[PDB]
RNA sequence: ACCUCGGGUGGGCACUCUAAGGAGACUGCCGGUGACAAACCGGAGGAAGGUGGGGAUGACGUCAAGUCAUCAUGGCCCUUACGGCCAGGGCUACACACGUGCUACAAUGGUCGGUACAAAGGGUUGCCAAGCCGCGAGGUGGAGCUAAUCCCAUAAAACCGAUCGUAGUCCGGAUCGCAGUCUGCAACUCGACUGCGUGAAGUCGGAAUCGCUAGUAAUCGUGAAUCAGAAUGUCACGGUG
C-alpha cells in the first residue's frame, strides 16, 4: 500500500527498499541509480513526488503476494510430472544433491 | 656456460677442471657464479595398510653453476668436454 | 590383478592410435567464427568412434607394481615400492633431510 | 618440576610515556591486534581527561589500588577433607589481579561504543561503586570465615 | 550446465531409432539403456523404455517434459 | 670519508642504513619518516637508540629496507643502526650493551611437524 | 656520468643477495660454594653461556597388535567359471546415535572509498600476458618462455576517510526458485563456480573434557602434491603477536 508493503522510517534508502520482498541489495542500487534518489538521506526527508518513480520500479519486476504464488507453480511443475527433483521435494529432502545419512536437519526439523 | 648435476661434491669439483684448464689456453675466464638450487620434497606414507600418522619425507636438490668467459679464442675445451663430463654433470654452453 | 593390467594396456594403444582426428574435431567446434553446420556434422565423428580413445578414460597406474592409489608422476612407482627402491641408492639425488 | 622460569620484559609506550600502561595494554588485546586495542586505551584515556581535569594516569593510578586486594583464599586440600585457606597475595601478583577484573567487567557493561565502557570502569574505582570494587571487597569477606584454618591444616 | 555453445544432446543410435521410427508411427515402446540425452520436440509423444539399472520401464512423453533428461523418470533406489 | 655503512636483520628483513653528518635528514626509500610508518608506536623506537646516544641532531639517515613484515623491518633499523652507530668507537659500546640494542633477535618462526596442525598444536582425543 | 628520470643506460665489484670453504663456545675465564671432586650458584667479555633453538636418529623386548587387498610365499579350494568381456546401476540411499573440522552468534565490529609491507613453490605435451569483449564466472587474442630473465601473481590482517547505533540487525548465511559459463563422448541419479531473488537455526552454548611454557597459543593470507574436471582435509611458507 505504501510501496506494496510498508516501509520502515528512519532509514537510508537503500535498506529501505529492501523489505519490499523482490528486490534484494544489488537491485535496490540500481533503482536509486535510475531514478536518482539519494540513498544517504533518509526515507523522512524525501519528497512526496517521486516516489512514484519509485512506485514504477516496482510495477516492472515483481510482487511477493504473486512471486510466491508463481515460484509455487514451479514447484507444483516439478511434483505433477514425477521427476525425480520433484520426487524428492514432495517428501521433504534435499534437492540440490547433498549429503542425506546425516546433517540435512533445516529440511527436516528437529 | 652452465652446469646442472646432483651433487656438490662433483659440480662444483668439476669447475676448477673447467677454469684451470681453460685460462691455461690464455683465453680469460671469470670466477663461477653460483645460482639458486631446486629444492622438491616428497612426503611419502610409510606403511603398507594403514597407521596415518607414521611418516617420512625426502629431498632431492639440484646444483647450479655458472660460469663466464671473456675472450673466445679457444676450441680447446670444446674437445675436452668427453673430460670435464664425469658421471652426472651437465654442460649447456654459453659461450659470452 | 594380472587381467586387469592387461585390459588397461590396450587402453593405451586405443588413445594414442587415433589421437589426431579427435584434435581436429575439437578444432572445429572450439572456434567461434566455425558453422553450426560443420559443428553438427563435425559431432558425428566423435561418438561413432569407440569410447576408450579420451584421456580422461586412461588411468596412470603404476608401472611395476600395477597398484592405482599412490601414484607420482615425478616418478613411476608406487607410494610403497619407491620406497624400498630409494634406500637401496637406486634413486639419484635422492636422500633425506630436514 | 626442576625451577626454570626466567623474566621477559615489555616496557614500551612511547606517545604518552608509562610503563604500567604498556604492561595494561596486553591484557586487552587480542589475538594480537595490537594496533587495534591500543587506540581503544588511548580512546579510554582522553574520555577521563575529558571527564576530569586531572591527568588520567593518576586516574588509573587510584583505580587499581582499589580493585588490587590484599589476602585470598587457596584451597589446599588434605587428601581428605577439602580445605581452603587465606594467603597472603604476593606483591608482584596483585597487580595483574586487578587489570584482569577490570577488563572482565569492561566486556559486559553492555553500553554502546567501546572505549565508553572501559571509561565508566576506571572513574568508579576512584570512588568505590564499581563492579569490580564489590568484586574486590567480597573475596576480602570470604578469608575471615577461612580464617580459622590459616595455620592448622594448613 | 552444457552451455549454450554446444547446444543439443541427443545420441546417435537413438536418433535413427527415433526419427525413421516416426514415420512409421506409436505401435512399439522404444527399448534403450542410454540415459544421457534430452527429449525433444521432435519426440512428443513416444514411449520409451528406460533401463532402471535392472529392468525397463515405460514413459509417457508430454509436452512438458522438453528440458530435463530420461534419468529424471527412471527411479535408481527404492527406499520402501 | 664519513660515510658509515650499517645492516640488520630482525624476522627475515634487512635493512641498508648508511649514516654521515647532517641535520637531522631521516629518510627511508625515498620516503618520509612520519609517512612510511603509518600510524604506529615504532616510529619512535627507530630513534630510540638515536636519541640515546644523544646525537639526534646531528647526522643524515638514508634508510633502504627490503622485505620482511611490517614491524619487523621498524626493528632491521633500529638494529641496523646501532651496528652503524659503534663504527666510531667503543665509548657508546657500553652504553648499548647495557641497553640491550646489539645483540640480534635470534626467534625466527618455527615449522610444522607431521601428526600435529600447528607447530606444536595437535588434535584433540578423547 | 647518463637519462625520457625506469639501474632506464654506460658503469662499478662497495654492498644486499646467492653458495662454497672456513673460524666462533670449551664451564673457557672471575668470584663464591663441594671432600675442593665431580659439579653447583653468581660475574665479565661476547652475535650467541652453560646439551644456543629446531630436525633426522628410537636399545633388549612387549601386545600370536595390524596387513595373504601393495608385493613375496606354505597349504587349501574354483578351473564350461569363485576365471575373462561390454553396457546401465551402485559405493554419494537415510526416523536416528557417536567421532573429528569449519563458519557464525556481532560495535576490539559491518560496509564503501582510497592506500602499505612477504616468504616459499610450480610452468616447452605446459604457463597461457598486453590489447580486447562480458553485471560476473569468462570469451577472444597470442606474446614471452625452458627459466634468479617470461608467466603463475593481486598477499590478507594493519593503516586513512565515510556511513552503520548493538536491532534476529546494513548480523548471520543454510535452504530454495530462476539464469549462465568451464572441463569432459557425456554434469539425471552425481561435479565446481557465477548472476539474480528468497532468507532460516543461531543472542557465547549442561554434566563433563582436551590442546599449549615463547616467535608459543590466538588470528590473517599464500603455495604444492594427487589431478580432464573437483579440498573446510593432508603437507608446506610467511605476516601481527
Ligand atoms: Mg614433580
Ligand atoms: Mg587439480
Amino acid at each position: 500500500r505504501i510501496a506494496g508493503v510498508n516501509i520502515p522510517d528512519n532509514k537510508h534508502t537503500v535498506i529501505s527498499l529492501t523489505y519490499i520482498y523482490g528486490v534484494g541489495r544489488t537491485t535496490a542500487q540500481s533503482i536509486c541509480a535510475a531514478t536518482g534518489v539519494n540513498p544517504a538521506a533518509k526515507i523522512k526527508d524525501l519528497s512526496d513526488e517521486q516516489i512514484d518513480q519509485l512506485r514504477n520500479e516496482v510495477a516492472k519486476i515483481t510482487t511477493e503476494g504473486d512471486l510466491r504464488r508463481e515460484i509455487n507453480m514451479n514447484i507444483k511443475r516439478l511434483m505433477d510430472l514425477g521427476c525425480y527433483r520433484g520426487l524428492r521435494h514432495r517428501r521433504g529432502l534435499p534437492v540440490r544433491g547433498q549429503r542425506t545419512k546425516t546433517n540435512a536437519r533445516t529440511r527436516k526439523g528437529p | 656456460i652452465r652446469l646442472k648435476a646432483f651433487d656438490h661434491r662433483l659440480i662444483d669439483q668439476s669447475t676448477q677442471e673447467i677454469v684451470e684448464t681453460a685460462k691455461r689456453t690464455g683465453a680469460q675466464v671469470r670466477g663461477p657464479i653460483p645460482l639458486p638450487t631446486r629444492k622438491e620434497r616428497f612426503t611419502v606414507l610409510i606403511s603398507p595398510h594403514v597407521n596415518k600418522d607414521a611418516r617420512d619425507q625426502y629431498e632431492i636438490r639440484t646444483h647450479k653453476r655458472v660460469l663466464d668467459i671473456v675472450q673466445p679464442t679457444d676450441k680447446t675445451v670444446d674437445a675436452l668436454m668427453k673430460l670435464d663430463l664425469a658421471a652426472g654433470v651437465e654442460v649447456q654452453i654459453s659461450l659470452g | 590383478k594380472e587381467s586387469m593390467k592387461n585390459r588397461e594396456l590396450k587402453r593405451q594403444l586405443t588413445v594414442a592410435k587415433y589421437a589426431k582426428k579427435r584434435a581436429e574435431l575439437k578444432a572445429i567446434i572450439a572456434n567461434p567464427n566455425s558453422s553450426a553446420e560443420e559443428r553438427w556434422n563435425a559431432q558425428v565423428a566423435l561418438q561413432k568412434q569407440p569410447r576408450d580413445a579420451s584421456a580422461s578414460r586412461l588411468r596412470n597406474r603404476c608401472r611395476l607394481t600395477g597398484r592405482p592409489h599412490g601414484f607420482y608422476r615425478k616418478f613411476g612407482l608406487s607410494r610403497n615400492k619407491l620406497r624400498e627402491a630409494a634406500m637401496r641408492g637406486d634413486v639419484p639425488g635422492l636422500v633425506k633431510a630436514s | 618440576r626442576r625451577r626454570v622460569a626466567a623474566k621477559r620484559e615489555v616496557l614500551a609506550d612511547p606517545k604518552y610515556g608509562s610503563q604500567i600502561l604498556a604492561k595494561f595494554m596486553n591484557h586487552v588485546m587480542e589475538s594480537g591486534k595490537k594496533a587495534v586495542a591500543e587506540r581503544i586505551v588511548y580512546g579510554a584515556l582522553d574520555k577521563v581527561k575529558e571527564r576530569g581535569k586531572a591527568d588520567p594516569l593518576e586516574t588509573f593510578e587510584k583505580a587499581l589500588d582499589a580493585i588490587a586486594p590484599l589476602v585470598e583464599v587457596k584451597s589446599r586440600r588434605v587428601g581428605g577433607a577439602t580445605y581452603q585457606v587465606p594467603v597472603e597475595v604476593r606483591p608482584s601478583r596483585r597487580n595483574a589481579l586487578a587489570m584482569r577484573w577490570l577488563v572482565d567487567f569492561a566486556r559486559k557493561r553492555g553500553e554502546k561504543s567501546m572505549a565508553l565502557r572501559l571509561a565508566g570502569e576506571l572513574l568508579d574505582a576512584a570512588e568505590g561503586k564499581g563492579a569490580a570494587v564489590k568484586k574486590r571487597e567480597d573475596v576480602h569477606r570470604m578469608a575471615e570465615a577461612n580464617k580459622a584454618f590459616s595455620h592448622y591444616r594448613f | 550446465p552444457r552451455s549454450l555453445k554446444k547446444g543439443p544432446f541427443i545420441d546417435l543410435h537413438l536418433l535413427k531409432k527415433v526419427e525413421v521410427a516416426v514415420e512409421k508411427n506409436d505401435r512399439k515402446p522404444i527399448k534403450t539403456w542410454s540415459r544421457r540425452s534430452m527429449i525433444l520436440p521432435h519426440m512428443v509423444g513416444l514411449t520409451i523404455a528406460v533401463h532402471n539399472g535392472r529392468q525397463h520401464v515405460p514413459v509417457l512423453v508430454n509436452e512438458d517434459m522438453v528440458g530435463h533428461k530420461l534419468g529424471e523418470f527412471a527411479a535408481t533406489r527404492t527406499y520402501r | 670519508a664519513t660515510q658509515n655503512y650499517g645492516t640488520g636483520r630482525r624476522k627475515t628483513a634487512t635493512a641498508r642504513v648508511f649514516l654521515r653528518p647532517g641535520t637531522g635528514k631521516i629518510s627511508i626509500n625515498n620516503r618520509g619518516l612520519d609517512q612510511f610508518f603509518g600510524r604506529e608506536t615504532a616510529r619512535m623506537v627507530v630513534r630510540q637508540p638515536l636519541e640515546l646516544t644523544e646525537t639526534v641532531e646531528k647526522f643524515d639517515i638514508f634508510v633502504t629496507v627490503v622485505g620482511g613484515g611490517v614491524s619487523g623491518q621498524a626493528g632491521a633499523i633500529r638494529h641496523g643502526i646501532t651496528r652503524a652507530l659503534i663504527e666510531y668507537d667503543e665509548t657508546l659500546r657500553s652504553s648499548l650493551r647495557k641497553a640491550g640494542y646489539v645483540t640480534r633477535d635470534a626467534r625466527e618462526v618455527e615449522r610444522k611437524k607431521v601428526g600435529l596442525r600447528k607447530a606444536r598444536k595437535r588434535p584433540q582425543y578423547s
